């Protein structure tokens, strides 16, 4: 084999021991694709392509926002698909059921739950308090629906019977969206992700391990 | 009779093989995985004609010299079947019921660690034999027989069996109530997996030990083939019940 | 940029022990083949050490096996060669090479500065010229012969070419017979087969005069050449 | 207004590119072909001695 | 004023369409149905490169068709010694995300880009001993997609903006746009003559543009939905397109239509990755249902099969020398096959 031939066998398996290292460094962090819209809120839900960290329980997670039909294939191995919407207007509202509709029955993103957020709830208590819009005017079935301020309480549940009902269609229960209701100045979302996160992984095991 | 042998062999080869033809066999669950494979395959390949050709013949062929170490090889390739038994479903423990902290718990250099550990502990128990712990060998090398000295009895059942299965029982009942807290599927997977391990280990590990103990309650010499055949049964069904 | 340092040498007592430092500065230490290669006061230069990436690799020559041992300080970017119970035969100047080795790489580039030490089967290459008179401008030529053929079964033949300048440390010229090492003037060329190659030079320079050694690395132990000598 | 003004100008230069025959084309595609059947190692089964992969 | 140009945009697409066929007497079927058939091809895995941890998204050939290099999510870009399966270099990346790769010519220099908006270049050839980056081209406002070496200091890359461009990698600026497309650009196939190359789009279409000019020069449609590759014939007066149609398009420059289509009612998957032999008989369709397909470039009927892949199919690349065949895949492992 010669020598030259074999100093570069032990240059390759020396190579071959940092790349073990380094995916064995990077199989620990979980990778989130954080989505949504323009003033959806996504800039501040947790206190090119651009990328973030946080630690939460000594567990770090890398949360990925770009600014979608062909790169998003680029992300099928996220953990999760962080979704932001603005719940507070509503004739946008359609536009991100329109997306979150478009994101769920993606080719490439068929084994990946989505942790919804409808951010600035307190605009949309606002804005139903007040009274000048009303969602009925957009939503023709809101005025049939009724929860299972109160008024408050019943927009919230319709936003997320809805969305939950766009999840639904086809899920074949591969990937299960979690809804959640996030404010401005909402400080628990880390832990919601944490929770999200950590539900998503214990059913992937389940399934791995072909249980339930 | 070798007809089963070449089965478990084939399904064992063919579960080292799914075990390096895909990249998806990275984490440590597909190592536990191959580990059992091999140990069944070699115990196969190494135990089974001799098994058999001893039961059909019905006396020692190789010798004495020879037929010693056929008791030592099948009772190491034995431990090591079970003892991957019970790392696969403490692996599946830890996975389950700390979900997101897997890798940074089971984690490589550790794996690997409890996985030598394991073959460490198999050639411990099985090298008693040899090491003079065994019954005074006949004189006729015609006729070959296992060893039920008492303190190798009870070792060698202790630390092959009822260890192994007090951890895996607690193992898989801690992830059948997270499961079930998680929410019939899971229950038959994980039912049928102890069954299968149990009604094949438990009567041999059951009428070893009381002829060893008790000679008046000692069985017949039918039932204790097909005891010391279910050993092998179960190594053959294995790869077939636990990749699935 | 590149430049590695040594430290130690002096005079040592026969039987003694000394401990020789190379300082790589200026590349990655750590992914290099390093060699230790000495040259006597009036002869060619003998290979002595050669440890390879990461220290999982270690050989030394029949003359210094057992009395030499080398070690390399990835961190430090250090290189260390212990030699215990040293002969009289065992006073040189050592060199500090690199040599990185992969598909393409060019083995032996780089050779560190001298460290002077006074002390009070082998593949054997043949340099039948022992001193070359030439003129500046005129085409010349070195031969060099092997004891057994350097042709691999893979199509590469392993044999170096080394210029030495009075007073100044090895660099390399030609590496595996055919290629031409960075740097180096495209005048020179190398050719040969099996157990003969020709180093050709054409329009001879100034400061070309020097010794040329030709080394040969299908295997191990290095031997180098006599090696010719250019002089005006 | 300029956006259509710049393609209507692309379209009319693109318009003038000659176009030959599809047959030939085709044919000298085909001649391309033929005349490197020699030099191609994957039409033909490649000589174990002469494959670098073994 | 804009309804006339329209009007006058139709009747020109109109006229140059009345031109194509006009130039469209005889098939390629036709005219080939009286040559030699392929034949039956098994080509096996003649090595099989591991280490990646991550999903291979771009690959290309050295010149020297020994030397190779891979790019991967988990941010490596390894270059391999195809003939030992040794690994020469690993270079890690600034972003882990990348969808293309390059190796200069020269093989001084490779090229990789992706999400990042940045096409980051390295100098193989150092004093120092290892990869260090060279330069970062930066100007795109979407992500590369395919990226082609011209010299050591003149690179085409495609970006998800809709234009491509002639960068000066000893400047760092863009010397040429092209611009002209509606949608990403996926691919891009420099010619062997290395005055014009080739662009696939999301928009279905294929468009020719002249390096020196900076200008379309010819757009070729006939898709039904993205472009995802594309590759030059080795004559230069034709190329191939793969299509998420899952159909294969061949184009001719000359003759400014579409020749023949490699399709088979049995596969609905996508294509990939597409490349050609050195003597054009054989196109081999990288797909994405884990298998790659050889079809007979003047038959137009499936020749082989390449399995082995336990996921998706991203980048496939041919030898200059026409030796092996480089086969990448999610599955991070990439075969070659001869
Ligand atoms: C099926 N073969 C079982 C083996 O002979 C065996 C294993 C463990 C023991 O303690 C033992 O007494 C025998």
């Amino acid at each position: 084999v010669s020598a030259e031939d074999k100093a570069a066998a032990e240059r390759s398996k020396m190579i071959d021991k940092n790349l073990r290292e380094d995916g064995e460094k990077a199989r620990r962090t979980l990778r989130l694709l954080l989505l949504g819209a323009d003033n959806s809120g996504k800039s501040t839900i947790v206190k090119g392509i651009f990328e973030t960290k946080f630690q939460v329980d000594k567990v770090n997670f890398h949360m990925f926002d770009v600014g979608r039909r062909k790169w998003i294939q680029c992300f099928n191995d996220v953990t999760a698909i962080i979704f932001v919407v603005d719940s507070s207007d509503y004739n946008r509202l359609q536009e991100a059921l329109n997306d979150f509709k478009s994101i769920w029955n993606n080719r490439w993103l068929r084994t990946i739950s989505v942790i919804l957020f409808l951010n600035k709830q307190d605009l949309l208590a606002e804005k139903v308090l007040a009274g000048k819009s009303k969602i009925e005017d957009y939503f023709p079935e809101f005025a049939r629906y009724t929860t299972p301020d109160p008024r408050v309480t019943r927009a919230k549940y319709f936003i997320r019977k809805e969305f939950v009902d766009i999840s639904t269609a086809s899920g074949d229960g591969r990937h299960i969206c979690y809804p959640h209701f996030t404010c401005a100045v909402d400080t628990e979302n880390a832990r919601r992700i944490f929770n999200d996160c950590k539900d998503i992984i214990l059913q992937m095991n389940l399934r791995e391990y072909n249980l339930v | 009779l070798g007809g089963l042998i070449l089965f478990g062999v084939l399904g064992n080869i063919l579960v080292i093989l799914s075990v390096a033809c895909h990249r998806h066999l990275h984490s440590v669950t597909h190592y536990y995985i191959v580990n059992l494979a091999v140990a069944d395959l070699l115990l196969t390949s190494t135990v089974l004609p001799f098994s058999a050709i001893f039961e059909v013949l019905g006396y020692w062929a190789f010798g004495r010299v020879f037929c010693n170490i056929w008791a030592a090889v099948d009772v190491l390739c034995c431990t090591a079947s079970i003892m991957g038994l019970c790392i696969i479903s403490i692996d599946r423990y830890i996975g389950v019921s700390y979900p997101l902290r897997y890798p940074t718990i089971v984690t490589q250099r550790r794996g690997l660690m409890a996985l030598l550990c394991v073959w460490a502990l198999s050639l411990v128990i099985s090298i008693g034999p040899l090491f003079g712990w065994r019954q005074p060998a006949p004189e006729d090398e015609t006729i070959c027989q296992i060893n039920e000295e008492p303190g190798y009895v009870l070792f060698s059942a202790l630390g092959s069996f009822y260890l192994p299965l007090a951890i895996i029982l607690v193992m898989y009942c801690r992830v059948y109530v997270v499961a079930k807290r998680e929410s019939k599927k899971a229950a038959k997977t994980l039912g049928i997996v102890v069954g299968c391990f149990v009604l094949c280990w438990l009567p041999f590990f059951l009428v070893m030990p009381i002829g060893s103990f008790f000679p008046d309650f000692k069985p017949s010499e039918t039932v204790f083939k097909i005891v010391f055949w279910l050993g092998y049964l179960n190594s053959c069904i294995n790869p077939i019940i636990y990749p699935c | 940029d590149v430049q590695l340092v040594e430290s130690g040498g002096g005079l040592v007592q026969p039987g003694g022990s000394r401990k020789l430092s190379c300082s790589a500065s200026g590349f990655a230490f750590s992914s290099f083949g390093m060699h230790w290669v000495r040259q006597a006061p009036e002869k060619g230069l003998e290979w002595v050490a050669y440890i390879s990436s990461g220290s999982g690799t270690i050989y030394y020559a029949d003359t210094v096996k057992g009395r030499f041992t080398i070690s390399r300080d990835d961190p430090k970017n250090t290189l260390f060669l212990q030699m215990t119970s040293l002969r009289s035969e065992d006073t040189a100047m050592y060199y500090c090479v690199r040599s990185i080795y992969y598909y393409g790489s060019s083995p032996f580039d780089f050779w560190g500065q001298g460290t002077t030490l006074t002390v009070s089967s082998d593949i054997v290459m043949t340099q039948a010229t022992s001193s070359v008179p030439v003129t500046p401008g005129e085409s010349v030529s070195i031969s060099c012969r092997s004891s057994k053929s350097l042709l691999h079964s893979n199509g590469n033949t392993y044999l170096y070419w080394f210029l030495q300048r009075p007073g100044q440390s090895p660099q390399l010229l030609i590496y595996r017979m055919s290629n031409l090492a960075s740097g180096v003037p495209d005048r020179f060329s190398g050719s040969g087969s099996g157990t003969a190659f020709t180093l050709t030079i054409s329009r001879l320079e100034a400061e070309d005069v020097g010794v040329y050694y030709c080394m040969q690395h299908l295997e191990y132990p290095l031997t180098f050449g006599a090696g010719t000598k250019l002089e005006l | 207004i300029a956006q259509a003004r710049k393609l209507v100008e692309q379209l009319k230069m693109e318009a003038n590119i000659d176009r030959i025959k599809v047959s030939k084309a085709a044919a000298d595609l085909m001649a391309y072909c033929e005349a490197h059947a020699k030099e191609d190692p994957l039409l033909t089964p490649v000589p174990a001695s002469e494959n670098p992969f073994r | 004023e804009l309804d006339q140009l329209r009007q006058e945009a139709e009747q020109l697409k109109n006229q140059i369409r009345d031109a194509r066929k006009a130039c469209a007497d005889a098939t390629l079927s036709q005219i080939t149905n009286n040559i030699d058939p392929v034949g039956r091809i098994q080509m096996r895995t003649r090595r099989t490169l591991r280490g990646h941890l991550a999903k291979i998204y771009a690959m290309h050939w050295g010149t020297d068709s020994r030397l190779l290099v891979s790019a991967s999510q988990d941010g490596k870009l390894i270059i391999w010694d195809s003939y030992t399966t040794n690994k020469v270099h690993a270079i890690p990346l600034r972003s882990s995300w990348v969808m293309t790769c390059a190796y200069a010519p020269s093989g001084n220099y490779v090229a990789c880009g992706g999400l990042d908006n940045i096409c980051s270049i390295y100098n193989l050839k150092t004093r120092e001993g290892n990869v260090r980056v060279s330069r970062e081209l930066a100007g795109h406002t979407g992500y590369l997609s395919c990226c082609r070496f011209l010299d050591d200091n003149q690179i085409v890359t495609s970006s998800g903006d809709t234009t491509c461009a002639l960068w000066d990698i000893e400047t760092g600026q863009q010397t040429t746009t092209f611009t002209g497309h509606t949608g990403d650009v996926m691919s891009l196939s420099l010619a062997p003559d290395t005055r014009l190359f080739v662009s696939g789009a999301c928009d279905a279409s294929a468009k020719l543009w002249d390096v020196r000019e900076g200008m379309c020069r010819q757009t070729f449609t006939g898709h039904e939905s993205d472009i995802n590759a594309i590759c030059f014939f080795p004559n230069g007066n034709a190329f191939a397109t793969g299509s998420d149609d899952a159909t294969c398009r061949l184009f001719d420059l000359r003759a400014d239509q579409e020749l023949m289509t490699y399709s088979h009612d049995n596969i609905i998957c996508g294509i990939t990755s597409v490349s050609f032999s050195k003597s054009g008989r054989l196109l081999l369709a990288g797909y994405d249902d884990f298998n790659c397909n050889v079809w007979d470039a003047l038959k137009a009927d499936r020749a082989g099969v390449l399995a082995g892949h336990d996921n998706r199919v991203s980048c496939l690349g041919v030898t200059d020398d026409g030796m092996a065949v480089a086969t990448g895949s999610w599955d991070s492992f990439l075969k070659i096959w001869n």
